[PDB]
RNA sequence: CGCGACCUCAGAUCAGACGUGGCGACCCGCUGAAUUUAAGCAUAUUAGUCAGCGGAGGAAAAGAAACUAACCAGGAUUCCCUCAGUAACGGCGAGUGAACAGGGAAGAGCCCAGCGCCGAAUCCCCGCCCCGCGGCGGGGCGCGGGAAAUGUGGCGUACGGA
RNA sequence: GGCUAAAUACCGGCACGAGACCGAUAGUCAACAAGUACCGUAAGGGAAAGUUGAAAAGAACUUUGAAGAGAGAGUUCAAG
RNA sequence: AGCCUUGAAGCCUAGGGCGCGGGCCCGGGUGGAGCCGCCGCAGGUGCAGAUCUUGGUGGUAGUAGCAAAUAUUCAAACGAGAACUUUGAAGGCCGAAGUGGAGAAGGGUUCCAUGUGAACAGCAGUUGAACAUGGGUCAGUCGGUCCUGAGAGAUGGGCGAGCGCCGUUCCGAAGGGACGGGCGAUGGCCUCCGUUGCCCUCAGCCGAUCGAAAGGGAGUCGGGUUCAGAUCCCCGAAUCCG
RNA sequence: CGACUCUUAGCGGUGGAUCACUCGGCUCGUGCGUCGAUGAAGAACGCAGCUAGCUGCGAGAAUUAAUGUGAAUUGCAGGACACAUUGAUCAUCGACACUUCGAACGCACUUGCGGCCCCGGGUUCCUCCCGGGGCUACGCCUGUCUGAGCGUCGCU
């Protein structure tokens, strides 16, 4: 809702920032195995629970 | 109408995040955490759930201070000294 | 280990649901839910007569 | 022109504060450069000026604590942070003097009947 | 110089359901 | 807070502040809308800071 | 045969401590034998490899009598890069080929105060052993 | 009425301390089932076990006989072997079930109250001086404060002691 | 009324050594960004997932196509 | 003194054979690094089944189907590509208890601009709430914040092996305040007033605390402004509280 | 004829068995056997030039100092007048530091309200405003101070 607590708005903001693709220079790192961000979240497909 | 139709009425949260254990198990009407038992001073812990005890025991977290103790112990918790300067 | 195969709360669905009566993993939302458990014929279960020290 | 802790050791508190102020002003300018199209050289300087800030603050904090320890050396009561840490259980032990104490009854017994050094012929 | 990968997770389904849409009773 | 923002802006850049408006962004950062006194030109000040 | 109870001969432990070795340990692991001339001159057998050393490749496709300067010690990948020990990519650009230090021989050493200290220490410990046997 | 002792009891962001929570494999104190076996089952068994609660330490607990014995006697506690699936318990069914002696691991013994004698000979804290000072102590000096005769300290405790 | 080391215990912790053990549906649930992703209001439940090559030398360039894709060419002992 | 980069295991084979059989040998191919015979030892040691476990794949099958709520058509544009996108024009529908304009709860960036057309949007797409790159939420006056409500909940006390529980004025020395007066101490625009310490005097509240974005609760309106914000920004005119 | 179908074989797919590898487990053994109001375990939010996760760290934030070491780190860039008694890096770790909640401590748990003392800036001695700093929880022991009682008394 628009009516929000500071603690909830701060939790949501951190979930916003984690929800990005990995930098593409991570790919060239020497021992890298990560291909993509496997922890991407979609606001419609899966819900935060809070 | 106990199935699909009733699932549309649920828009009131029972629990919220807990200030102690950070899990969304803080009952708002009872002011109690279903997970850690906050505001009880002692932590909620039972032996009928070994899996639950290993999800939040010492070691699973950051060990911010305990792991420096483990390092200090190996030198007898020496204090007030430094290696001899160059 | 004496825990291998047993660190789950699997329970048999019982007859009537068109599946074998092996105890099955509870809950949902993951590949593990509804799979066989415990028995020695199951992937991820407990072996027959676990070896003892 | 780099900041090394060895250089700052003898400097007075006022110089370090002034030296700290120059670094903090410099960092603020760099963070402006970070968003207004600064060169790669200016971006790389951010980490250098941050650790320079940490060095000065480290020397100010250390210089202060050494003087505080000298100030409180002969005092009976010291600030909790100047008392030895050890562990909580070690701070509650009987200290060296208390553990060595003995009753006069025990002292007399040890004087009169000391353990002897002997041997038994084969 | 690689920018091809993509991916998106979602809940894993579960088919623990029962129909039971009949009864005789025909004692 | 707004009082702290106002005093920092005055001392950092030696300008005068008429008022301050603040919001917290959806990414968690706080944005300050600092209005200068009518005798200061923000465009001139922005040049000194390096914004423009 | 090894008798030290506190040294592991476990294969998994010895490989894990090789591939997770810290930078200052990888330096020691990344050691090269000295030429016959250098070995005689200093009484040292091996030195850790260093940038600006001059080496001969004695194994692999690039082996030969050519002496090149060490241009990069890539301790993370456990290889060094050597002048002229290189190949071309598809787009024609030249790229260095990594050689393990154990497969080169140091013909000239990059000498500084610390290197002269390390050579001295190695030569002295050697003589102590020779007199011990003698 | 006032003043002053004591006693009992209060309030202090009074000076200086200490407890709380965690972990919990092992340890101590409680509380404590039912699946199960008995081819049924209620005593019994499961089992003083699971679960529950409290408290610790590097170990804990125990421990220097109100003991064992009945011998030509042994001699704190703990552990190992054996005693012994034994004596005993038990719808005397199912089942349960120790100890002493003997051989080893280890080995260590002590302290009060009391009864008495010593001029309270005892203790805590504050202030000053010397020493030390990241385990806050040693010595000296205060007609400094308090505790304590409703009993501190030294001698002494069943092997006797003065 | 009271104190007391040792021999004893130790699936937690710190640091180590070994094995007639298992070998990626095995062995810990977890060899990997695993108590993770995901499910549940919650107590809780809880996976899948190892391997290019000696070395990235990871296929420049030409050509058809909007592109994905192809045809040549090239690297490699091998892209069979 | 077995085999093996002059090619191990594994795998494939209308190749040649052996054995009653369990099986095994050799040839050829692929493969790329280890393996086997014999005497003994050991076992988590032999699958067709268990509505067996886990993973994979079939026929069914280009099949059921993509049929609730009246409806589309013409031209042009961009573009490789148009039944579905955009613009224009027609024909229709919702018909102010709306398919309109705004909120609460819930969501949490889905909002806005630009780009893509791999995957997804059960046809397609030049499009999307998808993906990618960047932006966007401004207050004394609008809410929270304060009050108490039903209720919840410490302390005193009681109970309790115990974690604790009951209880909310009940087994309580429950006031740390004040007009004023008297004794002092400090300061300053040192004149005399403040502040400050003590004493005197006076004193019911009688229950800590929490509890409502719909109850109580002072006070902001008009105009303009953005891609996305505005009773919040700017212009103008006000007002409450201290 | 030719489809279609069946069998076998080559080749190609789909699939991921097998085999070989193992920085992982499992089991046994050894030594040590250390948390916290000096604020633990745990949780939250932050911190990198480019950084989502893991990892590490705490506004000194992928770390400061010191000591050892002795020329790197590295995916790209850069080089602070970074670079050899002007010490890269890694390691060790004794100095310093260490945001919010949490036994969690001014009261509450919304980033809500305070109170006392000191300091700095507005102002202009006080006030008033803003900012900074230090305190302000429960129990409990020793002592201190201030008290209470038709408790026991003594002198008045
Ligand atoms: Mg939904
Ligand atoms: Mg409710
Ligand atoms: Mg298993
Ligand atoms: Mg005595
Ligand atoms: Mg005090
Ligand atoms: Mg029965
Ligand atoms: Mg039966
Ligand atoms: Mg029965
Ligand atoms: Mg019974
Ligand atoms: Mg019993
Ligand atoms: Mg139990
Ligand atoms: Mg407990
Ligand atoms: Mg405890
Ligand atoms: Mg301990
Ligand atoms: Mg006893
Ligand atoms: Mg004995
Ligand atoms: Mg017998
Ligand atoms: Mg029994
Ligand atoms: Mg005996
Ligand atoms: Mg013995
Ligand atoms: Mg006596
Ligand atoms: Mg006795
Ligand atoms: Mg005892
Ligand atoms: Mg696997
Ligand atoms: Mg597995
Ligand atoms: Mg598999
Ligand atoms: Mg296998
Ligand atoms: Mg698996
Ligand atoms: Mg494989
Ligand atoms: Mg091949
Ligand atoms: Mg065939
Ligand atoms: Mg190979
Ligand atoms: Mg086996
Ligand atoms: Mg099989
Ligand atoms: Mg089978
Ligand atoms: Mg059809
Ligand atoms: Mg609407
Ligand atoms: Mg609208
Ligand atoms: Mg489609
Ligand atoms: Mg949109
Ligand atoms: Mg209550
Ligand atoms: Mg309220
Ligand atoms: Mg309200
Ligand atoms: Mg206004
Ligand atoms: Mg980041
Ligand atoms: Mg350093
Ligand atoms: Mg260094
Ligand atoms: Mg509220
Ligand atoms: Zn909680």
């Amino acid at each position: 809702s628009s009516h929000k607590t500071f603690r909830i708005k701060r939790f949501l903001a951190k979930k916003q920032k984690q929800n990005r693709p990995i930098p593409q220079w991570i790919w060239m790192k020497t021992g890298n195995k990560i291909r993509y961000n496997s922890k991407r979240r979609h606001w419609r497909r899966t819900k935060l629970g809070l | 109408t106990k199935g699909t139709s009733s699932f549309g009425k649920r828009r009131n949260k029972t629990h919220t995040l807990c200030r102690r254990c950070g899990s969304k198990a803080y009952h708002l009407q009872k002011s109690t955490c279903g997970k850690c038992g906050y505001p009880a001073k002692r932590k909620r812990k039972y032996n009928w759930s070994a899996k639950a005890k290993r999800r939040n025991t010492t070691g699973t977290g950051r060990m911010r201070h305990l792991k420096i103790v483990y390092r200090r112990f190996r030198h007898g918790f020496r204090e007030g000294t430094t290696p001899k300067p160059k | 280990s004496e825990l291998a195969g047993h660190q789950t709360s699997a329970e048999s669905w019982g007859t009537g649901r068109a599946v074998a009566r092996i105890p099955r993993v509870r809950g949902g939302g993951t590949h593990r839910s509804g799979q066989g458990a415990f028995g020695n014929m199951c992937r991820g279960g407990r072996m027959f007569a676990p070896t003892k020290t | 022109a780099k900041i090394k802790a060895r250089d700052l050791r003898g400097k007075k508190k006022e110089e370090l504060l002034k030296q700290l102020d120059d670094l903090k002003v410099e960092l603020s300018q760099l963070r402006v450069a970070k968003v207004t199209g600064g060169a790669a050289s200016k971006l790389s300087k951010i980490r250098v000026v941050r650790k320079s800030i940490a060095r000065v603050l480290t020397v100010i904090n250390q210089t202060q604590k050494e003087n505080l320890r000298k100030f409180y050396k002969g005092k009976k009561y010291k600030p909790l942070d100047l008392r030895p840490k050890k562990t909580r259980a070690m701070r509650r032990r009987l200290n060296k003097h208390e553990e060595s104490l003995k009753t006069k009854k025990q002292q007399r017994k040890e004087r009169l009947y000391p353990l002897r050094k002997y041997a038994v012929k084969a | 110089f690689v920018f091809g990968p993509t991916g998106m997770p979602g809940p894993t389904p579960s088919g623990t359901n029962v129909g039971s849409s009949g009864r005789s009773p025909s004692v | 807070n707004k009082h702290q923002i106002k005093q920092a802006v005055k001392k950092l850049y030696d300008i005068d502040v008429a008022k301050v408006n603040t919001l917290i962004r959806p990414d968690g950062e706080k944005k300050a809308y600092v209005r200068l006194a009518p005798d200061y030109d923000a465009l001139d000040v922005a040049n000194k800071i390096g914004i423009i | 045969m090894k008798f030290n109870p506190f040294v592991t001969s476990d294969r998994s432990k010895n490989r894990k401590r090789h591939f997770n070795a810290p930078s200052h340990i990888r330096r020691k692991i990344m050691s090269s034998p000295l030429s016959k001339e250098l070995r005689q001159k200093y009484n040292v057998r091996s030195m850790p490899i260093r940038k600006d050393d001059e080496v001969q490749v004695v194994r692999g496709h690039y082996k030969g009598q050519q002496i090149g300067k060490v241009v990069q010690v890539y301790r993370k990948k456990y290889v060094i890069y050597i002048e002229r020990v290189q190949r071309e990519k598809a787009n024609g650009t030249t790229v260095h080929v990594g050689i393990h230090p154990s497969k080169v021989v140091i013909t000239r050493l990059k000498l500084d105060k610390d290197r002269k200290k390390i050579l001295e220490r190695k030569a002295k410990s050697r003589q102590v052993g020779k007199e011990k046997g003698k």
